[PDB]
């Protein structure tokens, strides 16, 4: 929901205490990491199948 | 000291008419309505100004000069005008 | 002028790529192709007259060399993306001046207002009709299925039709007209009379 | 070039000097990552907020002027200066107090501005992590 | 014409070349840039069709009035 | 070049070109004394010496800021007669205004002068601009002669003088140096000086099509990432 | 004309002493904050002395003349009889 | 927070005035607003303080009550 | 440019037709012409001018139902302050001569020409209620109208 | 036209963002029918009749 | 890029970018002046601390129900309802003499079914 | 272009009627989030990315 | 006087539509349809087209559910 606009699953995690124990800057460390490992996944998938 | 300054209250406002919050949000719009408009008229009479005082002469009838383009003629002339009426001087009044 | 130059610098940005400084990459126009302009096959021509002056009309030489993409067009999403933030109203206002040329009459552009803030204004109470599904789901009261159009046997509430009938005889519960009672002021007599007693 | 950015100047001065004279030109990476962090003028180093300001500020100022430059309800109702038939000048201090009840636009702004809002039902929401509470909650 | 393409190649048909060059840019150029307000030493384009008037031989007199001849000229009439 | 086509361009419901009395439903009637009995009305018979007063305060009251400089009253004069010479060579018939020009003209120039007593009428400043712009130049060649130099505008002077002997000395077939040969003489001079300074772009479009902006920078690319200061 | 600065050409003590149309401006702004320091200080003066009288008065709208009480202790209201009655049997 | 934000929004005011202290000042045609300005600005700030100002009394007429009335039933 | 822009052409010709209509000789154009701005929200409800104000209050017509009032109130007063500038002899720009020599009959006379000439104007409001009972009686048939 | 394949993915990106935010969208659907149809017939006219009817 | 890290600090607390989304997040120290300008309020403490379990009778607990209909007090000043706009402009304001209760209808109520309150959409 | 306005109403006519008709409107939305997200990183490169990338 | 050559237009091609749908919109599409994308972008719109519709099938099922 963090990323929605106006949501209104209120009932999903919205109003509830979220932390975790991950690196923080999250956006500049964490989430780009996931996009690494994606971009990864998908050209080991083409360089595979062609 | 004096109970006029009671008037600067509105923490207890309710009690009396709880009418000034909801006045002033009137007049907030129609302070904003009122700068759309007279902003509009009062500024788009560039356009016709700017058209009429480069489009609006004619050769059968004679031009005169402002109050603006006597001053920018006399006294905010550049340097090839000066050289210009002097060139013309020097040589057909002077040599001829 | 004088300071043109440091503030021609300050006002816009350059492109910093070298792109086309490597002359055998350079695009002949064959990456990015329009496809429905009126001159379409003239600019086809363009592009078959490129790759033929490279080749001196030899295109076996282009079939064995090697092609590229455009390279110019690189991270260009990211970088309308970067305007944008920088200053959107200045991205907005040139990118759609061609399109507000032609200006439609005051009805439509009040329509696409009304509609659109209209939109915006029940999108805002249904968030609203949220919160309170979530204090009823608190309250202890489990809940089936979302939103109120009852598909059951109730009584449902669309929403005020956003025209001037329903706009001069409904409107919206103000929240901030629901007050404390003012009886509650009068408990400060206590005070006044403790006050006097110790002699304050 | 502004008086901030001056103040940056004299205080990341030998920062500068490490990556525009020994990182901008060293060799390879090192050469690309000081001239891209590269300290000078500001590229489109406008603030687009300051200009709205300047644009909006001179905009309803030339409003004020029209709105504020009424001729006098006072001195009309003498038919002796300038006005003779004047059947509305009682509208001639409506804009002039409409610009300067434009003065609150931003003091009274909201609800929690107007009143003391503790003793509005809002209030207690904000306080439940804004949360619906019933309507009458401010009673009980 | 009245079918010109789709929506997106829009700002495409506007450019006009006076080259052959290619591939061209597409952006076709609405106003001139004037990032600083500069006074020009430009004299005003209002002086175009004004017919003769005082100020031209309040003029006269002051650039005559520049030459030793011209300060005759100008005492004597 | 380019002529309005309609003809019927200058009418009006009221004649041909007529800005002085539009036609409209309330017109103006007469009034007999022997069936009026009381009336109010706001002309008068007092614009003529409101006309010179105002004049002479306009005038009294921007000199105040002129510092004595003769030159400039002079100019100023010119001007402000321009302004109250309006009414009289307009092809308006001035005479002939709906509820009489005269007191709507002099009700005109009072609000201009009221900005005038507080000086800050748009007329004034732009006076005050345009005179130091002009001072600092003449004082620039004032100084330039006191060191014995010579100004930009007597080389030019000099060097059209002689340019001048140039074409009379071959132009001997004829004899008649026309104003015509003369003029062009100065402004093939004047382009040519023009192009040699460092002035900010005018025109639109240079020699090509293209337009002579700093934004006009286009593919292909060629320029790196931007350097920094220098130290 | 050729030493007018180039903000890629450009040295540290340059930049650090450019002083470009920008400033030019802001000095503009500045003469104006400069000479609005007795307006604005003249208002503030005056809430200073208008503090004073103000705390007299909230002391006289919530204690009174004698210390039982101001004007803070009313309430009224534009409900008639049957509306009031009206109301007590809603509850 | 609610007086410190309409005391920083009579601020900007005051910011508005100085910014444009000249056209304020000299223009003839804004004089209505140079001569009620501070009028307007004098009024906002009873607003305020008178609200703080009450708001402050009450607080403390609370705390000396629950206190004394806290020994008297001890 | 105002000669492209249709934005600004629009807005241009607008306005300078509503200021030359000044020949009309109504009264001070600087006067009236605010009133304009707040009659153009009551009866341009009608093409939905207010789209605008529908998130700067509780109530989307707001400014609407202050501007008909203050329609009202101003219109009211231009009769009255036209008879404060006839002066004392108001009666006479309206009725003209008298006829008998009794002040008392002519006092009834000299009033029902003064009720007239507010009845002509408070009388044009039935015009106002024609057009908003025509408009509520159009709402109604359209947000009845069937759909299944 | 470079990037109509990507700005169709963040073109429906959003959409789906507001869908799968916005729960109860058929009581906005439902709620927004009554002024569609009052608007448009009574602004036809004005807009587009007018252009092959009465003026 | 420094932008972008200096976004990614504030979104660490924020959370979500996009306005009249979502709420920041500051855990905050428990002291004994959490809430202490709401502690006599009820429902808040109900809110806050208790999350119910739902039964099988799926429904609100009676006495929650009870409670909340109980009606609160709504302002009679009112702007918005255009009959009130004109009416209460020639309403007198009447000294309503405290008769010793903490629950005077001085104003209307906020129920749906109140004859003052009946133009009012409770949603 | 004689009739974009008319077009307009009839278009979001048949929208409102597929919104007042769909009930669980965001059951779809949610259920089409991950197709989207698949065929749209899958298929980038043989339509768009290529343009600009590698080959 | 306005066009009165495009009255009734509207109602003319709705009734040329039903008598002929692929060929009111083959021709109304002619000029679009010479520039024709990939074949994966074909199969998208076709796959996300069809997968809406199977998804509305499904959600109308579900309704008959709660309605018994
Ligand atoms: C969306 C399509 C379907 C989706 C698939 C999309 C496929 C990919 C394409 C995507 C991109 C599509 C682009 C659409 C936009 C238009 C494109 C365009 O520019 O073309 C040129 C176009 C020029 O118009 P033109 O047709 O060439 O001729 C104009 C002439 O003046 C006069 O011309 P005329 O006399 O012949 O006709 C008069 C009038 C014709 O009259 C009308 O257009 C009627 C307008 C009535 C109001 C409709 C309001 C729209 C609905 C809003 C409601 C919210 C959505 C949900 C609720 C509704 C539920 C259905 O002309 C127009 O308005 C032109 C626009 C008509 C076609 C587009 C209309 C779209 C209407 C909505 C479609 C249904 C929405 C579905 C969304 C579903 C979302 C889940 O550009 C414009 O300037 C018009 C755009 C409209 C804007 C009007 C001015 C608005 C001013 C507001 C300023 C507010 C400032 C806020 C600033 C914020 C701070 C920064
Ligand atoms: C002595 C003479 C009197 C003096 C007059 C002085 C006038 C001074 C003019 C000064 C102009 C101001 C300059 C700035 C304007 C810029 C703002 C603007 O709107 O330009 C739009 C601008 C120009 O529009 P246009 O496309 O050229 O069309 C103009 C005309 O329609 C022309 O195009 P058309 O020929 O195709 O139009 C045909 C017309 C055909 O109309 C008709 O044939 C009959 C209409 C009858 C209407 C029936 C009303 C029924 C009401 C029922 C009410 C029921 C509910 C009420 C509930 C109340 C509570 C109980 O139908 C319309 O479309 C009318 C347009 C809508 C007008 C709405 C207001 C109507 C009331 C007018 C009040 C003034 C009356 C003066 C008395 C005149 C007596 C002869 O276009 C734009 O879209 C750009 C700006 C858009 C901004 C939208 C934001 C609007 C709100 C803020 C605006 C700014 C502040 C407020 C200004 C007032 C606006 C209403
Ligand atoms: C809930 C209430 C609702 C009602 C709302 C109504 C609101 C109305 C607001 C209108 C504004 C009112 C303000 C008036 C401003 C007056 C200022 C002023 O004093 O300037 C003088 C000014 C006169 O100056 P002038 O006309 O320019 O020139 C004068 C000539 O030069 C003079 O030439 P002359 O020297 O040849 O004339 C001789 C002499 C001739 O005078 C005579 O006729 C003589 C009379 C007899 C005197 C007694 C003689 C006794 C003889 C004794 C003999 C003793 C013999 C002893 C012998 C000695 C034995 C030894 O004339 C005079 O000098 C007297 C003229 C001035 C009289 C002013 C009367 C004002 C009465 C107002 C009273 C009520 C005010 C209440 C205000 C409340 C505000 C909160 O007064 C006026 O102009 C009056 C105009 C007022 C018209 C207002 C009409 C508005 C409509 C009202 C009724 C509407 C009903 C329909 C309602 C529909 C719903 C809306
Ligand atoms: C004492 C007791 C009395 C009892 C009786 C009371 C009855 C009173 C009768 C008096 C009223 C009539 C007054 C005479 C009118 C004379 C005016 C005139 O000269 O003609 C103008 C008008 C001008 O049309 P035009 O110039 O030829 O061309 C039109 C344009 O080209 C435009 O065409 P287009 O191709 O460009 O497309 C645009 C068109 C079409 O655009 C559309 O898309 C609208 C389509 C509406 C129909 C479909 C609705 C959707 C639902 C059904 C789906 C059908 C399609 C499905 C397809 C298959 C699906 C798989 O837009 C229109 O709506 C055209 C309507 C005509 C203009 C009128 C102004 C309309 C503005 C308001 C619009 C909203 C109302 C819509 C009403 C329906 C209009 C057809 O011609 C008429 O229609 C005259 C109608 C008068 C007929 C009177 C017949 C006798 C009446 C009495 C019989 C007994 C009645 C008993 C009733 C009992 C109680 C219920
Ligand atoms: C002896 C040597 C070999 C000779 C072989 C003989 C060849 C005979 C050719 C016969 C031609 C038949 C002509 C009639 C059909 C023409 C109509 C047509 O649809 O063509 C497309 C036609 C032409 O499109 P185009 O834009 O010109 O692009 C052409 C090419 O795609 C080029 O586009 P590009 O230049 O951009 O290249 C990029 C390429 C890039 O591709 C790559 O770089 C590598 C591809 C790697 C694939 C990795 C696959 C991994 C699979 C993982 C799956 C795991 C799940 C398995 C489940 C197991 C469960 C346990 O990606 C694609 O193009 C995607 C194309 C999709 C191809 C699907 C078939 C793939 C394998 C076919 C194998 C056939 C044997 C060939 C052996 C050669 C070996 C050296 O599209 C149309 O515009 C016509 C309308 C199409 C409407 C869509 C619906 C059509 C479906 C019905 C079609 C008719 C019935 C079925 C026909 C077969 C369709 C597959
Ligand atoms: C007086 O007459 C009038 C005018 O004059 C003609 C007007 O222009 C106008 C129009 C008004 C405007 C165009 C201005 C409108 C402004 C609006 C809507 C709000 C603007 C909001 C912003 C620009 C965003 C600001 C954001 C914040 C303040 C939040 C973060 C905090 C920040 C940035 C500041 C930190 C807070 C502090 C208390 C520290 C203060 C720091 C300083 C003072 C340092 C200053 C440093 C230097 C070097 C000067 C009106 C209404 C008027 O009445
Ligand atoms: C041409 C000028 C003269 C006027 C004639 C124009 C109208 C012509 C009407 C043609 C209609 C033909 C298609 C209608 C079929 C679909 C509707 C339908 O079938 O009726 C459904 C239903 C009745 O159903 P039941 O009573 O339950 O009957 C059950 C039987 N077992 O009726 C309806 O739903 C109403 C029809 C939909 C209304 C849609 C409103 C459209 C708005 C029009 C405004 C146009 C504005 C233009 C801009």
């Amino acid at each position: 929901n963090s990323a929605l606009i106006g949501s209104e699953n209120q009932s999903d995690s919205m109003n509830e205490l979220n932390t975790n124990f991950s690196m923080t800057y999250y956006i500049l460390t964490v989430l780009p990491g996931k996009f690494i490992y994606w971009i990864y996944e998908i050209l080991h998938t083409f360089f595979v199948v062609c | 000291i004096l109970d006029y300054l009671f008037l600067l209250d509105l923490n207890d406002d309710l009690t009396r008419k709880a009418v000034f919050e909801q006045v002033i949000i009137f007049i907030f719009i129609y302070c904003t309505m009122n700068f759309l408009a007279w902003s509009t008229v009062v500024e788009l009479i560039w356009p016709t100004h700017f058209f009429n005082r480069r489009h609006s002469s004619s050769q059968e009838f004679i031009r005169f000069r402002t109050y603006t383009e006597v001053l920018l003629k006399i006294s905010a002339y550049n340097d090839f005008f000066y050289v210009l009426n002097n060139y013309y001087y020097n040589q057909k009044l002077i040599l001829k | 002028s004088l300071h043109e130059k440091m503030q021609t610098d300050y006002l816009w940005v350059k492109d910093h790529s070298q792109a086309d400084s490597w002359a055998k990459a350079r695009t002949h126009g064959y990456n990015y192709i329009a496809h429905t302009v009126p001159n379409k096959k003239e600019r086809y021509e363009m592009i078959w007259r490129s790759m033929g002056k490279s080749t001196d009309w030899e295109l076996e030489k282009f079939r064995l060399g090697k092609k590229f993409p455009d390279r110019g067009n690189k991270r260009r999403w990211f970088k309308n993306l970067f305007r944008l933030i920088k200053n959107p109203m200045g991205y907005i206002f040139w990118k759609t001046y061609k399109a507000r040329l032609a200006k439609p009459s005051l009805i439509v552009t009040s329509m696409f207002i009304g509609f659109t803030l209209g939109f915006i204004k029940l999108k805002a109470q249904s968030i609203a009709y949220s919160k309170k599904q979530y204090a009823t789901l608190r309250a202890g009261k489990n809940i089936e299925g979302s939103g109120q159009v009852h598909f059951g046997y109730h009584d449902q509430k669309w929403g005020m039709p956003a025209i001037p009938m329903f706009q001069l005889m409904y409107y919206e519960l103000p929240g901030n007209s629901i007050v404390v009672n003012p009886c509650r002021n009068q408990n400060y007599r206590l005070y006044f009379e403790m006050r006097k007693k110790l002699g304050i | 070039m502004n008086p901030i950015q001056k103040a940056w100047l004299k205080i990341l001065e030998p920062v500068s000097y490490v990556i525009n004279e020994k990182m901008a030109k060293r060799t390879g990476i090192i050469g690309k990552l000081g001239r891209f962090f590269a300290i000078g003028p500001r590229e489109y180093g406008v603030h687009p907020i300051n200009r709205m300001f300047i644009f909006m500020n001179r905009k309803y100022m030339a409003f004020q002027a029209v709105a504020l430059h009424r001729y006098s309800f006072v001195k009309s109702l003498t038919h002796n200066g300038f006005h003779m038939l004047r059947v509305f000048r009682h509208f001639a201090f409506v804009l002039p107090a409409t610009v300067l009840a434009g003065l609150g636009l931003f003091v009274y702004w909201g609800d929690d501005n107007k009143c003391y809002s503790p003793d509005r039902f809002p209030y207690l929401k904000k306080r439940a992590g804004d949360m619906a509470l019933p309507l009458n909650s401010l009673n009980q | 014409t009245l079918q010109w393409g789709s929506l997106a190649e829009r700002p495409m048909v506007d450019r006009v070349m006076s080259t052959s060059t290619w591939p061209v840019p597409y952006y076709q150029r609405l106003f001139k840039a004037y990032p600083i307000r500069e006074k020009k030493d430009k004299m005003s384009l209002l002086l175009s069709d004004i017919d003769i008037d005082d100020t031209n031989w309040y003029q006269a007199k002051d650039f005559l009035r520049g030459s030793f001849r011209g300060r005759q000229i100008v005492d004597y009439v | 070049g380019y002529k309005i086509r309609n003809k019927s361009i200058f009418w009006t419901r009221a004649g041909w070109k007529n800005n002085w009395h539009p036609k409209n439903f309330n017109a103006p009637r007469p009034s007999y004394g022997e069936f009026t009995m009381g009336i109010r009305c706001r002309n008068d018979h007092h614009s003529f010496l409101r006309y010179v007063q105002t004049y002479r305060n306009m005038s009294r009251h921007c000199k105040q800021y002129f510092l004595g400089d003769k030159q400039l009253e002079e100019t100023f004069i010119l001007g402000l007669r321009s302004l109250f010479l309006v009414p009289y060579d307009s092809q308006c018939l001035t005479d002939q205004i709906k509820h009489g020009g005269e007191r709507r003209f002099v009700d005109q120039l009072d609000r201009d002068f009221e900005l005038i007593s507080y000086n800050t009428h748009p007329y004034q400043l732009f006076t005050y601009t345009v005179r130091n712009e002009h001072l600092a130049w003449k004082n620039e060649q004032y100084e330039k002669i006191q060191k014995g130099e010579k100004t930009f505008e007597q080389e030019l002077l000099d060097y059209l003088d002689e340019q001048v002997l140039a074409e009379k000395a071959k132009l001997r077939d004829g004899q008649n140096f026309s104003i015509e040969r003369m003029t062009e003489i100065a402004l093939h001079v004047f382009r040519k000086a023009r192009a040699g300074k460092v002035r900010p772009a005018q025109d639109v479009r240079g020699p090509d099509g293209n337009v002579n902006d700093f934004l006009e920078q286009r593919r292909p690319f060629e320029h790196p990432n931007p350097t920094g200061v220098t130290h | 004309p050729q030493l007018w600065p180039n903000p890629n050409k450009l040295r540290f003590a340059d930049l650090y002493k450019y002083q470009g149309v920008e400033m030019k401006k802001i000095n503009d702004s500045i003469k104006n904050y400069k000479a609005a320091k007795f307006y604005i200080g003249g208002i503030l003066g005056g809430c200073l002395v208008f503090k004073f009288f103000i705390d007299a008065a909230v002391d006289k709208y919530i204690f009174g003349e004698n210390g039982n009480g101001g004007k803070f202790l009313e309430m009224q209201t534009i409900n008639s009889n049957y509306d009031y009655y009206y109301n007590r049997q809603f509850q | 927070a609610t007086a410190l934000y309409k005391s920083s929004a009579l601020a900007g005011n005051l910011f508005l005035y100085a910014y444009n202290y000249n056209n304020f000042t000299a223009n003839i045609r804004l004089r209505t607003m140079r001569y009620l300005f501070p009028v307007v600005s004098l009024a906002i700030f009873g607003n305020i303080y008178w609200d703080y100002r009450s708001q402050l009394v009450k607080v403390n007429l609370f705390d000396e009550y629950i206190q004394a009335r806290a020994q008297e039933l001890v | 440019n105002p000669n492209t822009e249709e934005n600004t052409i629009d807005s241009d010709y607008l306005a300078a037709s509503g200021t030359v209509e000044a020949e009309k000789e109504i009264t001070s154009i600087d006067d009236y012409l605010g009133l304009v701005f707040a009659i153009a929200y009551v009866f341009g409800v009608f093409f939905y001018v207010h789209g605008w104000t529908s998130m700067l209050s509780h109530a989307v017509l707001l400014l609407s139902c202050y501007s008909i009032i203050i329609m009202f109130l101003f219109i009211l007063g231009m009769p009255t302050l036209l008879l404060y500038d006839f002066g004392i002899f108001f009666l006479a720009y309206l009725k003209g001569a008298g006829k008998y020599i009794s002040s008392v009959a002519e006092m009834m006379f000299d009033y029902t020409a003064c009720l007239v000439f507010y009845i002509r104007i408070l009388a044009q409001w039935i015009r106002v209620v024609l057009m908003v009972v025509t408009f509520i009686s159009l709402s109604h048939y359209v947000s009845d109208f069937d759909i299944t | 036209m470079s990037r109509k394949f990507l700005l169709t993915f963040w073109g429906g990106f959003f959409v789906l963002n507001f869908g799968m935010a916005t729960v109860d969208l058929n009581w906005i659907m439902k709620s927004t029918y009554i002024p569609w149809i009052f608007w448009f017939q009574l602004m036809y006219f004005y807009v587009e009749g007018k252009n092959s009817m009465f003026m | 890029f420094v932008m972008y890290a200096f976004a990614a600090k504030v979104l660490d607390h924020l959370g979500n970018p996009f306005p009249f989304s979502g709420h920041g997040q500051i855990v905050a120290a428990a002291d004994r002046w959490n809430h202490w300008d709401v502690r006599c309020y009820d429902n808040v403490m109900k809110a806050l601390k208790y999350i119910r379990i739902p039964t099988v009778q799926n429904n609100i607990p009676e006495a929650t129900r009870w409670y909340g209909r109980q009606p609160g007090h709504l302002l009679r000043a009112d702007t918005y309802w255009i009959p009130n706009l004109v009416s209460q402009r020639f309403a007198k304001h009447q000294p309503a003499h405290w008769d010793g209760t903490q629950n005077m209808p001085i104003f209307r109520l906020a129920d749906p079914k109140h004859k003052d309150s009946y133009m009012v959409q409770f949603r």
